[PDB]
Order: C-alpha cells, then structure tokens, then sequence
C-alpha cells in the first residue's frame, strides 16, 4: 500500500478487491485512520499528527444521529468525549468494564452489550435482512 | 494556671451503642478498672494543672466525656447540642457547670448538632479553630462557632466512622506542631491541613498508633499524655522536645474515648488578632420535575453530601397526580467556595436553578495566553446549556464536554461557544465561576439513571532481585506505565522506585502524567477515588484544572520549578533528571505541552530511550507495552503486569526466559515489589 | 345503526415538528407534504368507499391533529375526551372537544394531569363485549376505572413494554368475528396471559417483527375489509385465510411521526349492547411508608418497584418532618391491573416496610394444609426480614424467619404461634397465611471459532440421530435464565436428545418460564428487571409437589410446554440430582446422591456424545463417569471451566467459550440448514 | 469405584502388568481493588475479634479453592484460636485439605508454586481410601495419620462440621452426608445463633447457607468470580460485604490484621 501511495490507489490498481476499506473507497464513505504509538508502517493514509486526527474525527462526527462503537476502547472513548448528548450510542465489547464506562449517558442514549463483536455483527446483518422480506 | 474539666466514672458504663467502638461492649464495663484508669489520668493531670469536676449523674454514663460538654474560648462557650438523644440529657448538667463558672453560654438551634471541643480543636497558639463535621457536628454550626467565639474557623471533613470525632484523629500541639491521622480526612481537608501547617511541624501517625487513640492526647506545655504509643511515635515526639507520658485507658476506649475525651481545657488562649472568619458558604437552589419517582431529588442530595457539603430541604410542593411536576427548595452548604463550585456544577446538570430574583449574569474573564483558560473557568458538559449575558439567556453552540465557554459580541449578536482549551485565543471572554449557567435537558432526559496471589509473590521475588542486581551493576531499566498505576495506589511506589535509582527512563502517554499530577496536587484522580478503592462519577474540574495549569506554566518541569508540583511520579522524574516520553493518543485531553502528538517522532523518541535497556517494566499500559515490545530486541527482560489476562499473554512471546507475566492489580504488584526490595537491605 | 362513521383530519398543517415517540426521532421536518397529502387521500378515499367520513378542521401549530384516533373514545352518545401526556399535543384537546360537542356527544373529562389518549390506546372488542385499555407509556392505569364507569363497559388492562409501540393500536387490533391481530412482544407476560385467556388460539393472529414495524396492527377493519400500510404476504395469507380482504395503501409519511391507518381514523359509531355494563379489574390500596425517604431514596426504590412489576401509583401526601434530621412520611395510593399483580406488588412493599393506614388493617387470611408438604394456593412467601402477622386483631411475631417459606399459625398451650416453615415441613391441619393482608416487617471464543464448532456439533447431532445412536445432555439453569430453553426443548422434541441430566433448578425455572413467562421473577419479554420476586418460583414448586410429579403436572394440563414437557411427552428419561441449595425440592428430584450417581451412570451407558451446557458441578460429575471415546461438547462463558473439562484433546473434547443461549440458537438454526435440501 | 468393592475381591496393586490400548491418533495428540480489599479485611477482622471476645457465633463455609490458594494454614489458624464455631462444606474441601497436610499435594493444583498441575489422582484417591479405611476423619486424627490442617483443627477443638454431598463427589468420605434433606437440616441446625457467616469461595454452599439465614446476620463473601459475590449481596451494604479477589490473599491479610489487634 505504501508503494501504491494510498488505499484508494490500491483499489484503483486492482490489488485490493474486497473488504471494509474497499467498500469505503468504492462507495465514497469518508474514513479517518488515527495513528498510535504501536503502528507498523504506517499506511500512507494514516494521520500521525494527532492534533489533526482529532480535528478530522470531530469534523466527521458533525450531524451524527448514531455511533456504532465496535470493540475499540481507545477510539470509542475518544469519540465519546467529542460527542454531545442527543446522539444514540451503541457500544459493543466483551469486557464489561469498558461497556460500563462508555454507557453512562443512560438508557435513552447509551446502549451497551457485552458480547463478541463478530457475533453481534452477524446477528445485526441477519436482522436487517428480516426487515427487508416483506419488501 | 491551667484548668481542666473532668467527670468521675461513678456511674460509667456502656448502656447503648452510638459509635462503632461501643458495638458489643454493652454491660461489658468493669467499673473498678474504669475508676482506677480514670484516677491515673486524674492524678497525672493534677501534677500539672488545676482539675475541676462535674457531679456525676445516674443515667448519663457518657458524662465522663467532658470534651463534648462544649467549646470554650475566653469567657465564651458554645454548648454542645448532641445528635443522639442518649446524650442530650447531659446538656443541662454541662450547661449548669458552665454558667456556674461565669461563662457566657451560647446554644445552637435545636436542629444543629455540635459536639464541643471533642469535635472542634483550637490551634494552640490560638490563631484559628479547626471544626470537624461528617458524623456528629453539622457543617452549618461552624459559622455560629466563628460568630460567637470571634475566631477563624477551618472546616475539616471526617470520612472514617471509627474517627467520628475530630479529637480522635486530630491534635494541635505546642509551638505549632500537629499530631494528625491523614486518612480520617478527605482530599479537600488534607489539602487544608498541608497549606496551614508547614511539613516540618506535621506529625502524621500510622494507622497502628491511630487505633490506640494516639491523637486523643492531652497536651500540657511540653508534656503529652495518652493511652499507648509505638516507640516510633515516642521517637518523633521527643525529637522536637515533647515528653510522652502513657497511662492505660482501655476501659474507656470501649465507649469510644480516651485521654482527650475525658478532659476539657477551660483555660484557653484568647488573642490579639482574632476575629470572626468563616469560609462556609450557603445557597438556596430550586429543583422541579417528577422528584419523588425519578430519584432526581435523591441524586441531588447525594452529590451534595458526597462532594463534601450539606443540605437542608426547606420545602416540598407535591404535584397532585403522578404526572404533575413537584418542586423542592433546598439550602446547600459547602465548606469553601471551591467545594460549592464543585457542587453547583454537578447540580446544574440535574437542572437546578436559581430562585428567579437571584438570577445573576455569568462571570467573565479574558484569555491572555493562546490555548490557556483563565483560572476557575467553568467546565462544559455534554448537555445543552444556556448562559446569562447582560440579562439575557443565550444558547451555547458546539456543545462538547471538557471545554470552556467563550462569549463574543458579533455582527449577528451574542455568541456563546464551547471551545477546547487549546483553541482559545488571547482576548476571548470565558465563563468563570458557576453563576448564570443552566442546563436545558428535556424532562425524560433528566429523569433517569486470574493469577494466584502466591504465584504473584513468586514473580515479585524474582523481579525484585533481578531489579536490584541491575541497579548495582549500573544497568538500564525502562518503565512503561498507564493511569491504572495511579488509580490503584501504585503511584507512591513508582515514585519511590524512581527516587532510589531503579528507573532510567519512563515511557507513557498524556493520561498517566495528568492523573499522577492531579493526585499529588489535589489528592484526586478522574474516574477513581484513590482513598477508598472504587470508581467515582465526577472529577472533571480537578482534571481539566491540572491540564490548564501545566499548559499555563508551559511544561511539567516548570510546574515543578515553580513549586506547584511538589511530589509524585513526574515530580521525581524531573528531580532526578530521568528522561520521560509522553506519546500522544486520539483520546487525549488538552494535551499537556510535554505530550508528543507527532507519532512518527514519538516512536523515534521511544526507540531512542530503549537503547541499552536490560529490563523493561510494563505496568498496565497495554497500548504502550506493545509499542515498546515491537521495538525491543531479544535479550531484554520483560515484565508484564496487567489485570486483563489477555494482554499479559499477548506480551509473552519471548518464552519463560525473557518475559514474565502476572495477572493482578498493578498497585498490589508495586507494593509487594517495594516491600521485597526493602528486605534486600 | 348499520351506517359506519369515521372522524379524520386532513394534513394541511402536518409535519414532524418535535420528538415525543421513537419514530419521530431524526425526522423533524423530513415529511414531504405532497406525498403526505397524497397518502392521506388514498386512505380517505378508500375509506369513503365503505363508510362515512367526517373531518375536523386542521389547525396551524398542531400537526398531530391528523391522528384523530387519540382525540378521545366514543361509545354510544358518550365520549371520554383524551388528555395528552406531552404538551405538544395538549393544544389539540380544545379543537377535538368542540368537534365532539358540536356533534351532540356527552363529553366526560378526566382530572387534569391524568393522561389518557383515546381509542389510540383503548380498543373495543368488535362485538362490544369489553374494552381493551393500554398503559405503560401514554395512558395512566388509573384512567381505566374512569373509562369503565363513564362508558359503562368492562375494561381489560394491557401493559405495553416496548417504546416503539407506545399506543395499543400500534400492536393490537380486535377484528370482526372475534379475531385478533397483535404483536406479542409489545406486551409483558401478564398481558399476554390475559390475551390468551380471552381469545382462542384459532382466533389469534400473532405477527412477526417485520410486519409490526410496518404498522400492520395499525389496521382499520370495516367489515370483512382490513386496510393497512403494508402487509407481508405471509400476513395476507393468514388474514385472507380466515375471510378478510386485505387493502394496502402506503402511509410512510405518517410512519415518520409514529402513526398509520388506524391512527388517522376514529370510529364514532361503536356497537352498544344493553347487557354490557361497567366493570373494573384495576385494584388500589393506600399504603404508608416512613423514614429518611429523600436521603436513602427508599421512596424512589418503591415507586420504581411498583412500576416495574406492572402497577401504578399516586402520591397522596408527603410530610417532610419538622427538623433537619427528623423522618419523612409518604402516603401512596398503589394500583394494579389485577389482584394477581397487586399481590406481587404489595409483597415487595411489605418487604420494604410499607404499612396499612390504621383504618385499613385487616387480619391475615388463613387456609388449611390438607396434604403434608404442600401449602394451600396463594400462600404468602416469606423474606429474610423480621415479620409480624395480624391474627384475631393482634400482631404477633413470626419465629424461625427464613426466606421462601410459608407462615404457619398454630395453637399451643399459652398462646398462638406463628412460624416460618419450608414447604416440605408443612403438616396437614396447619393453618397457613394466604394473600397479602395483615403482614408487615420491621426495618472468549471468536466468531469464526464459534461458527466452526456449531457446524461441527450440528453435523454430529444430525448424524447420530439418523443412525439411532445416543446423545446425552447435561444442563444447568443458566440455559433457561439466559433465554435458551425453547431451543433446548426444540432439540428434545425433534429427537436429538436421548437423556437429560440436571438438577432441581433447571426443571423449576423451565416450568416457571412456561407457566408464567418468568425466570426467578424476571420477565423474559423485557429481558431483565429490578431483580424479581420469588412468588412465581415458589408457586411452581408447590403446584408440582401437590400433583406429585412433573409427569402428573403434564397429564393434568398445567404444564403445557418447555424442556420438561418435551421429556415427558417424548418419553426422554431424565434425572434430577439434588443439591444443598435446592428449594422444595420437586418430588422428581433425587436427594440420595449415592442413588443419583448410579442413575446418572445408568443413563450414560452407550452415549456417543455428551452436550454439557453451562453446568460446572454436573458436567464434572458426568466427565468422571464417562470413559474415553465419547465425544464431549462443553459450553460455558468462563474460560477456566471449559479448560478443565476439555483435557481429553481435540478428537474428544470440544470447548467453546460463549453464552450457552446464543450457542443453542446457532445450533438449532444450523440444524435447520442441513434439512433444506430435504 | 471404591465403595462398590466387596470383601474377597482381588484388586490390582502396584503397576506391573498394566498397559493401555489407546489407538495411534489418540496417543499422538495434546475485578476488585487490592486496596478496597485491605479495607474490607480491616472491617471484617475488627468485627471478627469483637464477636469472639463477646462469646458470639461465627460460621464458615469453605470450598477447595481455600486449600489450592494457600488459604488452608490461615483457616487452620482461625479455627485453632477461637474464631470459628462451625464449618460447613462439601466432600472436596475436606479431601483436599487432608491431602495437602498428609502429602503436601492437592489434586489439580500445585500449592507450592501457584499454578495448576495435570495429574495428582493417586494421592487424591489414596486419601479417600485411607479415611474410608479408618472409618471417619476423627479416627484418622486419633490414629495419628492426620496431624494437621483445617479438618484436624476442627476435630482437636471439637468444632462441628458438616460435609454435604454432591453429584461430583469422589468416594465419598464416610463423614459426607449424601442424604441432602438431612444435610439441609444439619446445616440449618448449626446456623442457629450465628452472628457472622464467612463465605470462602464456595458458591454452591454459600447460596445454600444464604437461603437459610435470616436478616441481622453479617455475611462476608469472598470469591474470584465477581458474579457470585454480587449474587450474594442482597442484604445491602449494612449486612453483606463482598470482595472479588483471591481467597488465599484474603485469608492472609485477615490473619495479619488480626495479629495487629494484639
Ligand atoms: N499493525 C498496526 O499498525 C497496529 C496494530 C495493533 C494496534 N494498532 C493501534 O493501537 C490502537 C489500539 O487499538 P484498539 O482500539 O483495538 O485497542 P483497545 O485497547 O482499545 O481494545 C479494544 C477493546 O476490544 C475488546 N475485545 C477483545 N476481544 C473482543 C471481542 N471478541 N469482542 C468484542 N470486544 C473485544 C477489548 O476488551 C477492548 O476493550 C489502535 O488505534 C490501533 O490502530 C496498530
Ligand atoms: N431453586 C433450586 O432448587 C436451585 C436453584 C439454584 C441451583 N440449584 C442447584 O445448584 C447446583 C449448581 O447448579 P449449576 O450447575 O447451574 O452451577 P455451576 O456452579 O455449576 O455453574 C454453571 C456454569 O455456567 C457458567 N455461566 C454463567 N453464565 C453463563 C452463560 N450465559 N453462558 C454459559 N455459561 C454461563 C458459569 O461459569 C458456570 O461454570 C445445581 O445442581 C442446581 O440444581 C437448585
Ligand atoms: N468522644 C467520646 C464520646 C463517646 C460517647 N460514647 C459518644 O458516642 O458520644
Ligand atoms: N397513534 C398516533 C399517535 C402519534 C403521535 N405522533 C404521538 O406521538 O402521540
């Protein structure tokens, strides 16, 4: 990816053909990769100026009606701190302590579930299918 | 010519239970060893002073505890009003004695408990009064004390029920010395103590001495009298010219009292300067909603008391139906302005409001240094907020938690916007204090809410030994640490390790530094009470205040140099010139100016200090532990402590010969570590 | 009286201007007034083909005036005018009121601040026999007796528990000929039981979530015609199968605000029968509670308890106390939808120190024990707290206090004796306290891993069944607590389980879940509760002991479904091994553990596979008895348990760390997939 | 199994003439703060001495994790010096405590290095066979083969114990009550008058004892699983205190803080 210069060029060149990042690129979903101290590389797309990363996070959080926080303590807290009340928040993690901390804006705003995030996503998509079947 | 008031144990007993020491001891009193122990005190004291006596009375066995009779200064005395009715009958007899010895007697309202010199201790040079509260004396009696004794009153809060009276854990001595037990007081009170009493005059005793009622000491000039003392106590007392005289008082420890409690000095130092000074503040707030069933009113009262204030519910208007709204007016008291601010901030969230005639404009202060808020800036929350500017309520924009509120006059009118600290610009007006702020949350929003210990001791033995060997051999040890080190009490121990040569470099993030500094500067740590071991809900003001302050001084080193940072992990790093790196993170508040937010550079800096390392100590940092791991070649001993068994396993790919791991409490680990290190000399 | 007339209101001033239900969230000003006008005209015009439609004058600033269903409730010449919970709709009331007055109705008005939102929340039985009335989100329970008296009709109360279905007419729809279109998941266990008692199974059309979120229950039924927003064709076939004609007309612009066809209409010509008169099942009891109510938050805890259990309240007075440390006193009128719910509520308030007002004190009710070790029906269940009971106008202390017993009153030389006894100690001829009168107290494996073990285990189970081999299940009560019971009973009914080994607990809770929809008082419809009473639990144990066995409970008809039911009906042998913490126990439970081990061993003979579902004590017991060569499948959320059980290696031990319920859910759905090439 | 053997049967001893016939592939294969904790210990220790001086009644329920974690010696000490008027448990705690004192092992656990071990069954069954031979634990002690540990101290100071059977029991010991109706009656009998109940990693026996125990009884629940500690605290913060740690750790602190009180 570093040789190509970006994730998008990896998609344009044909070497990335499927997956999460692929779909963000092909459907033009904006994404932000915030750097960390343990990053390998990193990818060219990754923002290693964290002042900027926070600002980009904040910009993309404007107008959000809902935030899905999938098994990511460092990033979910980062996002919580930037988010005003009134935004539905869904926190998925296997550690009960993480979910407890993130879920403290109460039932009408904080929904927490302690489960494997993969199983959760599997049930979520299969549930979304069920809502489609009366067409 | 000093006079003490005492009362003979002729009808002494434990008839009932009103403090924890009395538990079980009902009718377990030996009147004769009581009589004889009481004599020992009596006789010793007449060898140094005049002793007057109260006529003992059948049916009031606690009359022997004359320290609670009242509080005497000059010709004035404030009569004790007892909380428990088991002792209220003592009041006429104590009153009779005071009036028969010429004193002007002041009596508190019959609803303000106050329990005498036993709960309120004079500074022996007579400069101020230390009044306690928490269990027996109400906070709201303190301004009556100042008014009537014409003296400066300093409020201390009692948090441990064992030390339910101030004189059981606090004891002013001759020539400015203080015998106190810091663990009976909350963080705000300990801070008050340290700022009035210079460190060389402070005598903090251990828990062992304190449960033998060591603070419950009569001090007559250079003579101190008490029940028992460890010789570690006798050593310090003599070390500044105090002669310690012991005498058994065990039969009275069973009702809850010792030497001090059995006496009341009625000859006290009236000074020169003194005049009435009280720091206690009071405010009436109003709360409206479904108070009884939302548990709204009940959560408000909890925030008030837990933060260190008191309340009086002045009136309740009950709505006519379940869906009718109710209203409550509540008088709030705080021991200082700072604690009142803490309390009003939490209440603003719950939607408490000023009475509409006491509405006032928010207070404003200019920014003068880019990225630094003025002192005492209000800390924003996640909730929708209005502020009052020249008589008008204005909506705050870009609402976010842990920010400040900036006010501007624009071509389009008044603008109130929430800004994080580092975005503030010289010239902006910022809300300080807590007037003219309310929340506009809607109804329903407001109405709602694996490793063995013995295994562990094994590892500690192993690590400790290899850790000294490396220090003697002039080697290099690196530490990576997360905030859980602070939260669990590990801080003092890591301070100690750095101070005594075990740590050549420290690698962490923003949070560990902010939390360590918060804890040393204010005795708190956001999200955690490190004086009782469980989590707490608020704490954001203390946290942002530390961030704003270090940003003001411009670095941690200048915080230390300027003397505002006097202790703890980061302090020791600066004092012993131990290099530290703080690598930024996406979740960082502020950040501190020391924090490296360029992560390419942060990685280069981490690598630079890892060179030559012979051991790496990884203390609950997970993210920084892995980062350091990737950078570290083989041949480097790696010790990984974390409570999550998943990260400890994640960090041990170097086999049982280079990496050792344990799944416990890192504070526990660092205690054992520091103990086992002491046994090695 | 054969001409049908409806009230509606055109959308001239309609938009979503605020949020007062979950549907409006995120939809402020997202209504297309063109599609809204066109969609309302579709419904208006279809309706005029079958009925009379009158119109209210639309009004600026009151967009939800189009939902005339909430205007009020009409029966004959009387209407109860609705009072809205939210002020955003309260300005509608005068316009509705004047429409009703202009059309000659007698208008009854509830007390101010007592919410009731009309036919939207109260639905008449189509033959006019009674009125179904909802509560939980908008209407107050205490509105219901007003409806019964003023409209002169029997009123049945239903508790809504899902905020998406905040009005009865979004999830419940009485139809011609006694049929009922409804969504069970919108209701608590009591309410579902009440629905099933009044409407025969062949008359119930329970719909699926996919239909409910399209507002399929929000249906206008004229005669054999049903009009709605959208129906899946499974729902069309069910409805047309019993003779209804389904008319669809899109109403999505109105779904954005939380309403559809039925919400947009109000029938003002309703069937009035002379033999139909006022009847109330709602009960109320004034209660008194004292202490530091504001500090300890006791008042808050009790009110929350009343509302969680299905009841309501009204604080009649609150006395602060005249000095700072003095106690507070509150008198609270508590109400419940039935006598049964009032007993669960009063039991919880007793446990907390609530007492009767002096003038309301009554003696405890007593019933005799006719069979040793069996209490009479509706015996009071005791707590840990010290307890006094009123016998013959006098209060006496209860001895040997212990939770989960009965209170036996007996005569002795010198005086009356009240003692707490566990059920099995009760003796014939003893009097036992029933009802709640005259009682008071004094102060982890990855997704891919899980999916691969499920594939492997399902293929294994199908294979053993087809070959006529033997599979044994060991299970603990967590299978039921977490929600996995119906998956296990399905395994047992479809032939995958040849023997079940367990304990007293799993049988008690499975039978509790199937008789009363609760497990340890936790309603499965809601997920969890503020804990839950032991009454349901104890009634089960008592009822089975009276019958004499689980099988007799099935023969008698009181156990109709569940794990134990399937074992009995398919003759799957089971063994219930006793333990030190057993309540009761059930008669079926083996309390001689030498024998229990021998029975376990006998049933383990020939086993090719053992499913160990979340049961450490029993799974280890079973492991020790089982030779190598038996496939073993261990499911538990604690990694340590699974590690210990899985030490016969990969070819024999399969372990997965996951919730046993989810596991069973994936297992059954996997077994279905293996069936679909037939 | 041992209890099915009959006088006259021949039984294999030693290890000659035994082989396994496993097939190829079969053979070729294979939340609570520390400081919080020190708080509770301080509280429990103090209330525990107060009750002992006042001649009160303290009951202990204990599971094998007490032995495995090193807690044994400390519980021995508590019983020996008057803090425990009754002991309630199961088969396993007794077998493990006796195994450990008699052979310094404990099935499934190495209590000299703090991690689990794989074998240990011979030592375990040998203890069971031996006590069954003497016919009771008291006669094991009297005959001098049991010289130390929890069950030893119970017998030496005449502290009543109940061992309630379980479906997983090996043996069982002849002392173990396998009639659970009776076992419940026996537990209840010794819980009368109790002023405190100390619940040391027993979960199953802790709940059993809980159901039987009226209010006004102080209940201390130590377990490493945070789920059972929460399960046992329905008596509010004034009657039930709980901690989520190592029970051996707990009992060490407890015994240390008890020493500081003299
Ligand atoms: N190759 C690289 O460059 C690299 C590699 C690793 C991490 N990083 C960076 O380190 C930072 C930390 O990443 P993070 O947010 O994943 O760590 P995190 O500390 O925030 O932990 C994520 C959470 O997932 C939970 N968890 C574990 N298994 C789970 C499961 N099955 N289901 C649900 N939850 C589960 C954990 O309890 C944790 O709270 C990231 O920003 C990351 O990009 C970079
Ligand atoms: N009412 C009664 O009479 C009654 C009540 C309770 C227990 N008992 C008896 O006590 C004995 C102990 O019962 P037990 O076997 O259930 O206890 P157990 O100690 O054996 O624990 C069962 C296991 O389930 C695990 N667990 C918890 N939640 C889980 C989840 N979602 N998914 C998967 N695993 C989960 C636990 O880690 C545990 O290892 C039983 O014999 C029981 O009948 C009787
Ligand atoms: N300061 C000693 C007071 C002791 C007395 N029994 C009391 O509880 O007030
Ligand atoms: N069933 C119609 C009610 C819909 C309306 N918007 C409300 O929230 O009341």
């Amino acid at each position: 990816i570093r040789r190509h210069g970006s994730i998008a060029k990896g998609v344009e060149s044909g070497i990335i053909r499927s997956g999460v990042m692929y779909e963000c690129v092909r459907n033009q979903i904006p994404f932000v990769l915030a750097g960390s101290i343990r990053d390998d590389g990193p990818l060219p797309d990754t923002q290693m100026d964290l002042i900027k990363a926070q600002e980009e996070y904040a910009k993309h959080l404007e107008g959000a009606e809902m935030i899905l926080m999938l098994s990511s303590m460092l990033h979910s807290i980062g996002v919580g701190n930037m988010t005003p009340a009134g935004v539905k928040m869904v926190c998925v993690d296997i550690n009960p302590a993480v979910v407890t901390k993130l879920s403290d804006r109460g039932s009408i705003e904080s929904v927490g579930v302690v489960t494997d995030v993969g199983l959760f996503l599997s049930l979520l998509t299969q549930q979304l299918d069920k809502l489609t079947s009366p067409y | 010519r000093i006079r003490f008031l005492m009362c003979p144990p002729d009808h002494y007993d434990v008839d009932y239970v009103i403090n924890p020491w009395m538990e079980g001891n009902i009718h377990k009193s030996s009147r004769d060893r009581a009589v004889e122990q009481w004599q020992g005190l009596y006789q010793i004291l007449k060898e140094h002073a005049i002793v007057d006596l109260v006529t003992p009375q059948k049916g009031w066995p606690d009359l022997v505890f004359t320290a609670n009779a009242g509080l005497v200064l000059g010709d004035n005395v404030v009569l004790s009003r007892f909380l428990h009715k088991e002792r209220q009958g003592e009041e006429p007899y104590f009153k009779e004695w005071f009036e028969g010895n010429g004193y002007t007697v002041y009596e508190l309202p019959k609803d303000l408990p106050f329990e005498g010199a036993g709960d309120a201790l004079l500074d022996r040079e007579g400069r101020w009064l230390w009044a306690g509260y928490g269990f027996r004396s109400e906070l709201d009696s303190h301004p009556y004390l100042a008014k009537w004794l014409d003296i400066e009153v300093l409020s201390l809060r009692l948090i441990d029920e064992r030390f339910y009276h101030l004189d059981t854990c606090f004891c002013p001595l001759a020539n400015g010395y203080l015998l106190y037990y810091p663990g009976a007081f909350d963080s705000y009170s300990n801070r008050l103590i340290e700022m009035r009493v210079a460190p060389e005059k402070r005598i903090a005793i251990a828990e062992a001495d304190a449960v033998n009622f060591a603070c419950n000491t009569v001090n007559v000039e250079s003579i101190v009298i008490m029940n028992k003392a460890s010789d570690a106590l006798k050593q310090s007392l003599t070390g500044v010219g105090f002669q310690v005289l012991e005498t058994p008082l065990t039969e009275f420890l069973k009702a809850g009292g010792a030497a001090k409690c059995l006496t009341l000095r009625v000859t006290e130092p009236v000074r020169d300067e003194v005049h009435a000074n009280v720091y206690v503040e009071s405010r009436i707030i109003r709360i409206e909603g479904h108070l009884l069933d939302s548990g709204l009113i009940n959560r408000a009262l909890d925030m008030i008391v837990d933060t260190g204030g008191s309340f009086q519910v002045l009136n309740f208007n009950l709505g006519e139906q379940r869906q009718s709204t109710s209203a409550a007016e509540v008088k709030v008291s705080a021991p200082s302005h700072e604690v009142m601010e803490e309390i009003i901030s939490l209440l603003i969230d719950l939607g408490a409001v000023d009475l509409p005639q006491d509405e006032r404009d928010a207070k404003l202060e200019p920014v003068i240094q880019d990225g630094v808020a003025p002192d005492d800036f209000y800390v924003s929350t996640i909730y929708p907020t209005e502020v009052r500017i020249n008589g008008q309520w204005i909506k705050v924009e870009n609402q976010r938690m842990d920010g400040a509120i900036a006010i501007t006059q624009t071509p389009n009118g008044l603008l109130a916007q929430c800004k994080i600290l580092r975005d503030l610009k010289a010239g902006e007006q910022v809300i300080v204090d807590v007037l003219g702020i309310r929340t506009i949350r809607k109804t329903e929003s407001r109405e709602q809410r694996v490793s063995s210990e013995r295994r562990v001791e094994l590892v500690v033995e192993q690590v400790a030994w290899e850790l000294r060997k490396i220090r003697d051999a002039g080697g290099k040890v690196v530490v990576t640490a997360g905030p859980v080190v602070i939260h669990t009490g590990g801080g003092e121990h890591l301070s100690r390790l750095i101070r005594e040569g075990y740590v050549q470099a420290l690698l962490g993030g923003n949070a560990i530094a902010v939390h360590d500094i918060e804890q040393n500067m204010m005795g708190t740590s956001l999200g955690v009470d490190m004086k009782r071991g469980v989590a707490v809900r608020g704490g954001h003001r203390h946290h942002l205040k530390v961030i704003n302050t270090i940003r003001r001084h411009g670095s941690i080193a200048k915080g230390v140099e300027s003397g505002i940072i006097r202790s703890g992990v980061m302090y020791e790093c600066v004092r012993n010139q131990i290099p530290f790196v703080l690598a930024g993170s996406i979740r960082d508040d502020g950040p501190l100016p020391d924090t490296q937010m360029d992560l390419i550079k942060a990685q280069e800096e981490y690598a630079k200090h890892l060179e030559g390392a012979e051991m790496i100590l990884m203390l609950s940092s997970m993210l920084h532990s892995i980062g350091v791991g990737n950078m570290t070649p083989a041949g480097v001993k790696m010790v990984c402590v974390d409570i999550n068994p998943a990260v400890v396993t994640k960090l041990s790919d170097r086999g049982s010969i280079e990496s050792v791991g344990v799944v416990t409490d890192v504070g526990l680990f660092l205690s054992l570590l520091t103990q086992q290190l002491d046994k090695l000399t």
